[PDB]
């Protein structure tokens, strides 16, 4: 999975971005 | 500081998850679950046969870039 789509998932979970 | 962890399932599927060493195992499961279409409470992760606890960080389990974990479904 791309870094960008991973970061989309992270953001939605309330996590810090990569 | 991105690392990519390799998750191996019981049908031989390898799933690569981009994350941070500082992430908790629990939060790693949250990202993995959305990537593969499950929920964290439906899965277990092991490293070398030992179960990973949700409240401990990936890095404390010495999970690094390209580290392999084993995935099991409840």
């Amino acid at each position: 999975l791309s870094i960008e789509e991973t970061n989309e998932i992270r953001e939605k979970l309330g996590m810090k971005p990569i | 500081h991105m690392i990519e962890v390799v998750v191996n399932d019981r049908l031989g599927k390898k799933v690569r998850v981009k994350c941070l060493g500082e992430d908790s195992v629990g939060d790693f499961k949250k990202v993995l679950s959305l990537q593969i279409g499950t929920q964290p409470n439906k899965i277990v992760l092991q490293k070398g046969g030992s179960v990973l606890k949700d409240h401990i960080s990936l890095e404390d389990y010495e999970v690094h870039d390209q580290t392999n974990l084993e995935l099991y479904y409840l």
